[PDB]
């Protein structure tokens, strides 16, 4: 029978709005005394209340900033700023779109075999290095690239130890010069300074040792486990590109240098950027390399010359997830591996809210790649660069706050972009503005006359 | 038993070449360095050079560089010394040598190979009896002179070998490309001329045998 | 093939 | 090259003696020295290598010693088989070089030679040559000098000498000397003489003949 | 089954010495059994690491051992216009030790050697060297078959053929019953590897101090090859002897080449002329198949069987995953002139990174049931990773898959308990063969006695 608007005091227009969103107030003075002023709008119109005198706020959402989503500043959320106007206890919905525009973060660390066999391959590894740097920068602006070099454990019989001149110049007996032998040397931390990386890579030259198999597995292990030195980012794809033209030393080989201590899988680089345990600790086993690679989320790529591809392919099957490409004068083969790896990268859009007032509460409907509205959801998964998702958010205010103008932010996790929602609370009627301070009609110590009523 | 077996005596012409061999017996030639040494009566022992038959690497005394060539052949377990441009200074005995244990030592020697460099043609000796002059004591000494033969050796005996005590047969000496030798025999005076004493000289190279009865000199 | 070192 | 000076060049010793042969290198050869033995008419046998080590089979009476540039071989209690030649060889440097050698000789009492002179045989004189032979036999010690005189004048050219090794039985030495001249010159002189000079006398032993006189 | 794990005897060397890296039983002329222990990082008398050897007399309480003396002075010889040099610093004397008759052979695989000649040289390189002692007489000899006097240039001019400069002679070693010393030299011929054989008698009779380069006429070395399968194969990393050709007059050699054929690994059975009689190939790359080899008849038929260790073998596990545990392969010798076949049994380690098969020791007949037995070492095995030694008894079928007994390391982490092992000898004269276990990391040796 009776409704909530009429049957709840309603001494004023304000109290009328406070009762419920469906309530409307009649200001028409020509309305009869019997009729209620606080009622449903339909009941008022039906009881001859003047259409202009009917007070009935309607909650609204207004886009303020609606810069379009980018293609190829960078805008990944649209719209960027909305104005919500709510009446007591009411709600209002609005739409938000999120696009993955920005390129994905990728770390490439590059291990250069600088043993003497690589004299004829030096150009090839310099080319591959600079091509990795340059071309991957075109694929992703969030590349960080760095490199290190290795020869072998600088100890007899791997190292030439006579005559004394041979230590500073391993090429002494050939009447030429090369660099002193070293185990593993970290040269350049993962950086986005591509031009510099290329310069340093072009400055590298070979050293020399005695035996064909080299100590690159020491370098792989240290490049994997030395977090701060190499500079792998937490939320980034990690690629470790390993170059060589020869077979490689493996765990238990070290006994030929009198080295029997098993590899501990710990970092031993530090200040001078050399692997300090090179001459005291054995080469790592495949099982231990596997464990650390997996544990540090690093993908190993063997970029090796054709004469040893089959060897490294075979090691690759024993270190799952590892891939092999061919080091040559042409960089295409190895580059395809990285591009393919980049092609497998997926991302998510997970909305989080910041500074949501006590009074307000939100609910979300996610519309993801499958184009199906999953209600109550605020995250989509499996996005690639270019994909867009959409959410519908509904904000509901509890009663009417005294604060009257608040704001919060809806932000996808890991995105700079955001939506600022400016909330205004509309609890007053328009006729209050016209108050008429002087009572006139009350005249019993009441004061003022608004919307056709006394106190 | 380690034993180095050298090739036989050589008689060769000046300006020619000769190649001496040394065969391993009871071991393999490649086991050690093999050296070649020269010996002469007056000048003594001179080292010529060595070879490592495992790889053929050689070393020479500069004095013999470009005259001596040492080689080896592991198939026949033999080491060789070749001397080119033969001269009278190359007349010598030549030995191959190897160490026992010490890589660098000179412990085991072959029996030697004699090389004689000469232009001389084969020439039979003249054999002359030497009877005493004219008082007579308790012993008498007779002799035999063998002149102008080539090459060595000759075999000289008295009474077909029956008289051997009290004999001195002197080493042959080279004078102007031919050899000369002499022998003395001493007996008691009652033995000679009462009993017949004869010089017996054999020179295989010229296929000659000569007997010379020592006769007392007369008026 | 012949050479087995770092060459 | 390293010069190896060996000393003495000979020694006259007896059975049962202990003897030393020394070798002086022209520089230090840090025991890189061998000692060798060559018996009369035989080849070589190695005795010592690297200063002091006996070659397998060599008797214990042989021993090596020394250092730097100066070395010795000692033979303790000489056996009859030890009368032989001995040589050092160095192998510090190439070329390997040898000592001059030491001859171990048998000691015995001095003995004068028995000198016999022989005129040319008739057979030789028919050929047109003339040889006068003189044997100086069974003397000791080995050093000796022969002088030929024709009619009192000393004759030097055309003399050929040969010496035997130490005799096996009496340990003496012997020498043969032949003066060959032309039959033409031979028949122009009367007196032919061979004079032996030896330590057993201060005056020489003279043997002579006058041509055609019997 | 019956090694007593409670009543252990501990022998100890000096801190940092690696006492226990290698060991063997040694029996003197009177028949008394001692234990030779190798300690390759023992300080020499001038505070430089040279290695050393200790001869331990049998005592229940164990304790310290006397040091078996060897010359640790470097040598130089100027001879033949060359300068020969030995370098004994860091040579690792005692990296292997083996006893035969009244002789102890202790090797220094990293002893270095050089030859200078004017401005040229051979190169200072680890030729290795073995030291031979006859304790009851004091006689000493050496054997160093890889030393040469060839200059660096000549190797270059001959494409590095017959290059024995990096042999590490005595890396492994074994002696035949007749008294032939066989040495493994895995760096031989530019890291192919080689074997060097010579009678102990002849080593003694041909050696004199100060010579440095000398001939052992009766010696016999294996050959160089141009077959790339052999390159960097470390042929001679391990060595053993046995009877595999039915002719009791001939002795056969067993050689480990753990990186043979691009790290596939191999073990070879050879005649004494080094003709290959059989090759056993590795199952998995980098597994180090051939790290250890052992010869013993385990199934009672009088035919020697072969055991090979691959201590870095990775076992397949669920979800395409691999676990480094080690493996041992048993090859039973069949009757007649037939080849060794596929393995009769595979024993696989169960602890991650345990290096099961790092050492394999014939124990003889531990329980006197008629069948010979073995011990296998997992030097980082057990739940804690302190190390483990597992005993397997022989039977008609070969070996059992389940060990009869597990010996847990009594030493702390890092001891490498089990890295060396020897059995088949009755040290206390109770009529049952006993086991000695080295823990070089803890500088000690544990003796386990077999009980009824
Ligand atoms: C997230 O997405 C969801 C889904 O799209 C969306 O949900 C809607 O939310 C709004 C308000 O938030 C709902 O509005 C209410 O609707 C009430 C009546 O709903 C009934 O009628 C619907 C229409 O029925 C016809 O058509 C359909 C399809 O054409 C057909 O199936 C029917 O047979 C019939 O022909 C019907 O869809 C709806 O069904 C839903 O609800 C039932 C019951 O829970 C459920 O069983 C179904 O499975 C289905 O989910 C239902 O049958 C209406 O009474 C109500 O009005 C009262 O309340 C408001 C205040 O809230 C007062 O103003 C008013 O005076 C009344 O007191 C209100 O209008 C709408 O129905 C939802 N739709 C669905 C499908 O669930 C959210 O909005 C999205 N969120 C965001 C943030 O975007
Ligand atoms: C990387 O890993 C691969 C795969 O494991 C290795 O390639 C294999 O090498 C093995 C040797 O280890 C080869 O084995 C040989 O197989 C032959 C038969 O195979 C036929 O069919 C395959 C089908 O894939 C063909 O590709 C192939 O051409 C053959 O026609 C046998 O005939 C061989 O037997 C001989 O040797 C064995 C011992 O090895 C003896 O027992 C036999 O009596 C006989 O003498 C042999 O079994 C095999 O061919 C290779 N497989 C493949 C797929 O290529 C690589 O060597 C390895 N590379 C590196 C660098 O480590
Ligand atoms: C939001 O709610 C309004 C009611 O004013 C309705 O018109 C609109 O269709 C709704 N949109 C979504 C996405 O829920
Ligand atoms: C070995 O070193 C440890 C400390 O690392 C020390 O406590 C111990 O006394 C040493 N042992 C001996 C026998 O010196
Ligand atoms: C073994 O054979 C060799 C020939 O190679 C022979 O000399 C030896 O006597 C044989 N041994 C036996 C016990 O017959
Ligand atoms: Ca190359
Ligand atoms: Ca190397
Ligand atoms: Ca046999
Ligand atoms: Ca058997
Ligand atoms: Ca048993
Ligand atoms: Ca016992
Ligand atoms: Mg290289």
């Amino acid at each position: 029978g009776p409704n909530i608007c009429t049957t709840r005091g309603v001494s004023s227009c304000q109290q009328c709005l406070a009762v419920s969103p469906m309530c409307a107030w009649c200001s028409d003075e020509a309305l009869p005394l019997g009729s209620p002023r606080c009622d449903l709008k339909e009941n008022l119109l039906k009881d001859n209340c003047a259409p202009e005198s009917i007070e009935f706020p309607v909650s609204e959402a207004r886009v303020l900033e609606d810069r379009p989503l980018s293609d190829k500043q960078v805008t990944q959320v649209s719209p960027q700023r909305i104005a919500l106007r709510l009446r007591p206890d009411d709600s209002k919905n609005f739409s938000i779109q999120v696009r993955q525009v920005e390129d994905y973060p990728v770390d490439i660390y590059y291990l250069m075999d600088l043993s003497y066999s690589m004299k004829d391959d030096l150009w090839s590894i310099q080319n591959l290095g600079t091509k990795l740097a340059t071309q991957m920068r075109k694929l992703t602006s969030n590349l960080r690239i760095g490199f290190g070099a290795f020869v072998d454990k600088p100890v007899s019989p791997y190292m030439y130890i006579s005559p004394p001149e041979a230590l500073e110049n391993p090429c002494y007996d050939m009447k030429t010069t090369c660099l002193p032998m070293f185990g593993y040397k970290h040269v350049l931390t993962l950086t986005d300074q591509v031009t510099r990386f290329n310069e340093e890579v072009k400055k590298q030259s070979v050293s020399r040792n005695r035996d064909a198999p080299e100590g690159g597995f020491d370098a792989i292990m240290q490049a994997t486990v030395c977090d701060e030195k190499i500079g792998w980012r937490n939320d980034a794809s990690h690629l470790l590109v390993f170059t060589t033209d020869a077979k490689t030393h493996i765990a238990l080989d070290g006994r030929l240098a009198g080295i029997v201590q098993p590899n501990d899988g710990q970092c031993h680089v530090g200040s001078d950027n050399h692997y300090s345990a090179s001459t005291t600790m054995d080469y790592p086993s495949l099982g231990l390399m596997t464990e650390k690679l997996s544990q540090k989320n690093i993908n190993l790529i063997f970029a090796v010359t054709e004469n040893v591809v089959n060897l490294y392919q075979n090691y690759s099957e024993l270190i799952p997830g590892t891939t092999v490409g061919v080091l040559s004068m042409d960089s295409s083969n190895v580059l395809q591996l990285i591009v393919d790896a980049y092609g497998k990268i997926r991302s998510k859009v997970e909305l989080e809210v910041r500074d949501l007032p006590e009074e307000l509460s939100l609910s979300f409907n996610a519309t993801c790649l499958n184009n199906e509205v999953i209600p109550g959801l605020k995250s989509c998964m499996g996005l690639k660069i270019g994909d867009t998702v959409s959410f519908s958010i509904e904000a509901k205010v509890r009663g009417c706050p005294q604060e009257k103008e608040k704001s919060f932010t809806i932000k996808p996790v890991g995105f700079k972009d955001s939506l600022i929602v400016q909330v205004t609370f509309d609890c007053d009627c328009a006729c209050q503005a016209q108050a008429e301070p002087n009572s006139h009609r009350c005249n019993n110590g009441n004061g003022t006359f608004e919307c056709g009523v006394c106190r | 038993e380690v034993q180095l077996q050298q090739s036989g005596a050589e008689l060769v012409k000046p300006g020619a070449s000769v190649k001496l061999s040394c065969t391993a017996s009871g071991f393999n030639i490649k086991d050690t360095y093999v050296h070649w040494v020269k010996q002469r009566p007056e000048q003594g022992l001179e080292w010529i050079g060595r070879i490592d038959p495992a790889n053929g690497y050689t070393k020479y005394d500069p004095k013999f560089q470009g005259k001596a060539t040492i080689t080896a052949d592991t198939s026949s377990n033999t080491a060789y010394l070749q001397l080119s441009s033969l001269t009278s200074e190359d007349t010598a005995v030549y030995y191959c040598v190897r160490p026992l244990y010490d890589y660098y030592a000179m412990d085991y020697w072959g029996q030697g190979t004699s090389v004689t460099v000469s232009s001389a043609k084969t020439t039979a000796p003249s054999v002359y009896p030497l009877a005493p002059v004219c008082t007579t004591g308790s012993s008498v000494t007779l002799g035999c002179l063998v002149k102008g033969y080539f090459p060595e050796p000759v075999t000289l005996t008295w009474n077909s070998g029956s008289l051997s005590s009290g004999v001195h047969t002197f080493p042959a000496v080279l004078q102007s490309d031919l050899y000369t030798l002499s022998s003395s025999v001493t007996v008691t005076s009652s033995t000679w001329p009462s009993q017949s004493i004869t010089c017996n000289v054999a020179h295989p190279a010229s296929s000659t045998k000569v007997d010379k009865k020592i006769e007392p000199r007369g008026p | 093939a012949k050479q087995r070192g770092d060459v | 090259d390293i010069l190896m000076t060996q000393s003495p060049s000979s020694m006259s010793v007896s059975l049962g003696d202990t003897v030393s042969i020394t070798c002086h290198a022209s520089q230090g050869i840090s025991s890189n020295i061998g000692w060798l033995q060559q018996k009369p008419g035989k080849s070589f046998m190695g005795l010592i290598y690297y200063g002091t080590n006996l070659v397998d089979g060599v008797p214990s009476r042989f021993s090596g010693s020394g250092s730097g540039a100066d070395y010795s071989l000692t033979i303790s209690s000489l056996d009859s088989e030890d009368f032989a030649d001995y040589y050092c060889v160095q192998y510090a440097q190439l070329p390997y070089t040898f000592g001059g050698g030491t001859k171990l000789e048998i000691k015995r009492a001095d003995a004068a030679p028995t000198v016999s002179i022989f005129p040319p045989s008739s057979e030789q004189l028919t050929s047109g040559g003339a040889s006068v032979v003189c044997f100086l036999n069974n003397f000791y010690p080995k050093d000796i000098n022969v002088k030929w005189k024709i009619d009192g004048s000393e004759r030097q050219n055309g003399v050929l000498n040969s010496w035997t090794d130490q005799d096996s039985k009496d340990s003496t030495y012997s020498m043969s000397s032949t003066l060959t001249l032309t039959k033409d010159e031979y028949e122009r002189h009367n007196s032919y003489t061979c004079e032996a000079t030896h330590k057993t006398s201060t005056s020489p032993i003279v043997k002579s003949f006058n041509r055609n006189e019997c | 089954l019956n090694l007593d794990p409670v009543q252990l005897t501990f022998y100890a060397g000096p801190n940092g010495s690696q006492f226990g890296f290698s060991l063997d039983f040694h029996k003197d002329s009177h028949g008394r059994v001692a234990i030779v222990v190798g300690a390759p990082r023992t300080l020499g008398p001038s505070q430089e690491e040279t290695g050393g050897v200790f001869l331990c007399p049998w005592r229940a309480e164990g304790g310290q051992c006397p040091s078996l003396l060897f010359d640790l002075r470097d040598e130089t010889r100027n001879v033949g216009s060359q300068t020969l040099q030995t370098f004994k610093a860091r040579q690792g004397l005692g990296a292997s030790v083996v006893s035969w008759s009244d002789v102890i052979v202790a090797c220094a695989p990293w002893q270095h050697w050089n030859v200078l000649e004017k401005t040229e040289e051979a190169e200072k390189t680890p030729v290795g060297s073995c030291f031979l002692a006859q304790p009851e007489s004091g006689r000493r000899a050496e054997y160093s078959p890889c030393r040469g006097n060839t200059l660096s240039r000549i190797y270059v001019e001959n494409d590095f053929s017959w290059d024995k400069r990096y042999c590490e002679a005595g890396f492994s070693s074994v002696v035949t019953q007749a008294g032939e010393l066989v040495l493994g030299a895995p760096g031989g011929y530019y890291f192919l590897g080689l074997l060097a054989q010579a009678p102990v008698a002849d080593i003694f009779s041909s050696y004199r101090p100060g010579i440095l380069l000398w001939h052992v006429s009766s010696q016999s070395l294996s050959f160089d090859s141009s077959n790339p399968e052999y390159f960097d194969g470390y042929w001679g990393y391990s060595v053993a002897v046995g009877e595999f050709d039915g002719d009791l007059n001939t002795t056969e050699y067993v050689v480990g080449a753990p990186t043979w054929s691009w790290t596939l690994g191999a073990v070879e059975i050879l005649d004494s002329y080094y003709q290959r009689l059989h090759r056993l190939r590795g199952e998995q790359m980098a597994s180090y198949f051939g790290h250890s080899v052992a010869v013993t008849d385990v199934n009672g038929d009088g035919r020697h069987d072969l055991l090979v260790g691959a201590p870095l073998y990775m076992e397949s596990r669920a979800d395409r995953k691999l676990a480094e545990v080690g493996r041992v392969y048993l090859f039973l010798q069949p009757r007649g002139p037939h080849a060794l076949g596929a393995p009769s049994l595979l024993l696989t380690g169960t602890q991650l990174y345990g290096r099961f098969g790092s050492a394999i020791a014939p124990l003889g007949d531990l329980d006197r049931d008629g069948y010979n037995d073995i011990a296998v070492a997992a030097p980082y095995g057990g739940p804690s990773g302190r190390g483990q030694v597992l005993v397997f008894l022989g039977q008609s079928e070969g070996l059992r898959s389940r060990p009869s007994q597990v010996l847990d390391s009594p030493f702390p982490t890092g001891s490498a308990f089990g890295f060396s092992l020897r059995g088949a000898v009755d040290i206390d004269d109770n009529g049952y063969p006993d086991l000695i276990v080295g823990a070089y990391g803890a500088n000690q040796v544990a003796v386990y006695r077999a009980q009824p």
